[PDB]
């Protein structure tokens, strides 16, 4: 809606009740700069080289989480406890680079239309769950105030390997699995 | 039965820092009810939920919030974004394969500005070319796939032409049967 | 409104555990703790917002902690009190980002090596000089609080049962009776100047009140002399028609 | 070099 | 770190006072000033933000030099009510304010009709001390050298009943060889 050369998302805070689920992130031009690990009280830059140059004290993340704790209570009471409606996420599996057998690659599961930001994104290798080699981004904000999350599986392409990205969300009657094969 | 509150601070930059727009959003369950807009200059209720708070924010936080255009948006851009995000340059990797349709895979580049063209025996092809939307990998790299529908013949040469700000000269990759 | 801090004064010995209380202004989510000393001024200790600890970069790395059990009270706990902990601990609340901080009156904490050296003040009032009345038509009373340790005193002038501030001058800081010793007792002087007619009225009552802060009920006392609890020591005088 | 958060201001409730 | 100078500022009624502070953190963007009367609490009196350079509000002027990393408070036409302890602060964000060491600003009273004289107060039936009073002297004052002889510092009282303020100093002693003649300049 607002046209500009560059857009920076600073102070982005999400809080949920019940359960004390919170998130704090920064973005530039649609890419996550960093998130603040609320449990460890540490800033975690998506590109560590950026954090070697730029300081963000994690206090800013904690403060905005705490203030959003207060704000959620005010708005929940004012809205007569109108609950959030669980949307159905959509998923897409694609490789980071063209797939060559034997050369390491990364499977990217792009899941959009996530609300509320609670999701289980898991990978299946030969229909069995894969634990190691998995990384996912923070909940990234959308203009319609839903979220999107990306999960990465680092793998070695092989003849006898088929992969599935399984998504579990409250707004899905059954878990959705998106298949990918070489 | 879950309830969500969101805070969104947004800085919009055009022509360096010559034009800065600061937007602050208060959202309850995907409903933005209160917003500060530096173009408007004051807090405004967006929906029903924010009428009880719009005047309070203007009576308590307006002057401080307006200063955040310089204090936060200008500071963050000039001091932190120019040496890290606005200086990032990732060279694209180009590869061709046949699906018939030739798929030119341009991957792992940053920033988004890219030009990819298809050439057959030295002449640019446009009629049969179809490109995917720019794909954001989420790791500060982009990728895009450019397709050319063709019929492979013995001596034809197909070339994928890619231009990017991270390239002094364009990348060329040829494909033959 | 106003931030309320309790206790106003705290005198304790080495090794005891002191807890300091702060009540922020109702509706204020941001809570600050500051150490105040004469040399270093105000020093940041810790910051809270909505009961959550956010920044404790100014806290001592041992024996110090801060908590917010509910949304209306914050506690500053010092374990195994030591003499260098002696300072004024201010608490501040705020309700706006980077705006006015509302400070409390602070808790003056003194940690002494030996509690055997705490003594209450001796308070005396001296009636105005007749030469001063003759030459200036004004009468200056002088109050002397002497031989007290530590320097936790609050001096007030009470005329006819009501505290007075006009015409009063109290020493900004007390003086050491024996400046060589570092555990020396202190002396404090104050002046009350009134018109010659007001002093010549024998129905006017002048009382010098010195609130002293020392041990509490929970403090043990083994010496034979009277235990020097927090107490008010006063001296009085009446107007004189000669 | 330090990036600054945009700070949440409390709702009057 | 915020360095505040001077630590002590003695100024005469009607004259201007200036407190200068410097800061190390170039990200600092909020600069409040706090006034503390003795025993009372600090109270915000004036502030400034990084986007501004000058601000005048009723005889209070604050300057900000982002490049030089210095900010100053200026009290034009000082009054005795301004005598207090002043603290300057620099804030990057809301979660920490970095304060200076403070400035004890003493505005010295413009005594109009000086009448320097030393007086001896009547002794008390409960104290073994003779008390001398040095009163009604002007801004220039001397303080003391003997043991068991105690002399306090000068003190300006305001009756506000009349239009009369005055300075006073008190000396007292236990010894029998004590006299009010030269007990304040020995
Ligand atoms: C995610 O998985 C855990 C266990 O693996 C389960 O307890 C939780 O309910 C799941 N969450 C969702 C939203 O399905
Ligand atoms: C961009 O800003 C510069 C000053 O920083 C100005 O000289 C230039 O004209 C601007 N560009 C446009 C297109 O207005
Ligand atoms: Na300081």
């Amino acid at each position: 809606d607002i046209e500009a050369d560059h857009v920076g998302f600073y102070g982005t805070t999400v809080y949920q009740s019940p359960g004390d689920i919170g998130q704090y992130t920064h973005e530039f031009d649609g890419d996550e700069l960093f998130y603040v690990d609320l449990d460890k009280k540490k800033t975690v830059w998506r590109l560590p080289e950026f954090g070697q140059l730029i300081l963000f004290e994690p206090q800013g993340g904690l403060q905005n989480i705490a203030a959003e704790k207060h704000n959620l209570g005010c708005l929940t009471k004012r809205s007569n406890f109108t609950p959030a409606t669980n949307e159905a996420p959509q998923a897409t599996v694609f490789p980071k680079s063209p797939v060559l057998l034997g050369q390491p690659n990364t499977l990217i599961c792009f899941v959009d239309n996530i609300f509320p930001p609670v999701i289980n994104i898991t990978w299946l290798r030969n229909s069995k769950s894969v634990t190691d080699g998995v990384y996912e981004t923070s909940f990234l904000v959308n203009r319609d105030h839903s979220f999107h999350k990306l999960s990465y599986l680092t793998f070695i392409p092989s003849d006898d390997d088929i992969y599935d990205c399984k998504v579990e969300h409250w707004g899905l009657e059954e878990p959705v699995l998106k298949h990918w094969e070489p | 039965r879950h309830f969500v509150h969101q805070f969104k601070g947004e800085c919009y930059f055009t022509n360096g820092t010559q034009r800065i727009r600061l937007v602050t959003r208060y959202i309850y369950n995907r409903e933005e009810y209160l917003r500060f807009d530096s173009d408007v200059g004051e807090y405004r209720a967006v929906t029903e939920l924010g009428r009880h708070s719009a005047e309070y924010y203007n009576k308590q936080y307006l002057e401080r919030t307006r200063a955040e255009l310089d204090t936060a948006c200008r500071h963050n851009y000039e001091e932190t974004e120019v040496p890290t995000s606005l200086r990032r340059l990732e060279q694209p990797n180009v590869a061709i394969s046949l699906s018939n349709t030739l798929v030119c895979s341009v991957t792992d580049f940053y920033p988004a500005k890219i030009k990819v063209r298809w050439f057959r025996n030295g002449q640019e092809e446009t009629v049969g070319v179809s490109s995917t939307q720019l794909i954001r990998n989420g790791d500060w790299t982009f990728q895009v796939l450019v397709m050319l529908e063709m019929t492979p013949h013995q001596g034809e040469v197909y070339t994928c032409h890619v231009e990017h700000p991270s390239l002094k000269s364009p990348i060329t990759v040829e494909w033959r049967a | 409104m106003g931030v309320i801090q309790t206790p106003r004064h705290k005198v304790t010995g080495k090794g005891q555990e002191a807890t300091l209380w702060c009540e922020p202004i109702s509706g204020h989510s941001a809570v600050f703790w500051y150490r105040q000393t004469i040399v270093q001024g105000l020093e940041f200790l810790t910051y809270f917002r909505n009961q959550a600890p956010i920044d404790d970069s100014g806290m001592p790395k041992e024996r110090f902690s801060a908590q917010m059990p509910n949304q209306s009270h914050s506690t500053l706990k010092i374990q195994s009190t030591q003499p260098q902990d002696s300072a004024v601990y201010l608490c501040a609340s705020s309700r706006q980002g980077q705006n006015t901080l509302y400070f409390g009156a602070g808790t003056r904490l003194s940690v002494l090596e030996d509690l055997k050296n705490v003594f209450p003040p001796e308070v005396a009032v001296f009636e105005p000089s007749e030469a001063e009345i003759s030459h200036t038509q004004k009468a200056t009373l002088v109050c002397l609080a002497t031989g007290f340790y530590p320097d936790h005193v609050e001096l007030s002038w009470w005329v006819n049962g009501k505290e007075v501030h006009s015409g009063v001058c109290t020493d900004p800081q007390p003086l050491k009776e024996q400046p060589a010793l570092n555990d020396s007792r202190y002396a404090l002087s104050s002046r009350l100047r009134v018109s010659a007619t007001f002093w010549q009225n024998p129905r006017n009552h002048f009382r010098c009140q010195v609130q002293f802060y020392g041990l509490s009920e929970n403090d043990e006392w083994t010496q034979d002399r009277a235990k020097p609890v927090t107490q008010i020591v006063s001296a009085e005088a009446w107007g004189r028609a000669d | 070099l330090q990036t600054l958060a945009l700070e949440v201001e409390d709702d009057p409730c | 770190q915020v360095e505040q100078l001077p630590s002590i500022l003695r100024v005469q009624e009607g004259s201007s006072a200036s407190i200068n502070c410097s800061y190390e953190d170039s990200a600092s963007n909020y600069f409040p000033w706090y006034k503390q009367e003795p025993g009372e609490n600090p109270k915000l009196i004036i502030d400034i933000r990084s986007n501004m350079e000058r601000k005048q509000t009723q005889g209070l002027i604050v300057l900000l030099d982002k490049k030089a990393k210095r900010f100053s408070l200026h009290i034009t036409d000082t009054q005795p009510g301004d005598s207090a302890m002043y603290f300057c602060a620099a804030s990057v964000r809301n979660y920490k304010y970095v304060f200076g060491a403070g400035t004890r600003l003493k505005v010295i009273a413009d005594i109009q009709n000086p009448d320097p004289a030393v007086y001896q107060l009547r002794d008390s039936k409960s104290s073994d001390k003779s008390v001398c009073l040095f009163t009604d002297f002007d801004s220039q004052t001397n303080v003391s050298k003997d043991s068991d002889v105690y002399i306090t510092d000068k003190c300006v009282l305001d009756m506000r009943s009349m239009d009369f303020k005055s300075n006073s100093a008190v000396a007292w002693s236990n010894k029998s060889d004590f006299a009010c003649a030269n007990a304040f300049n020995n």
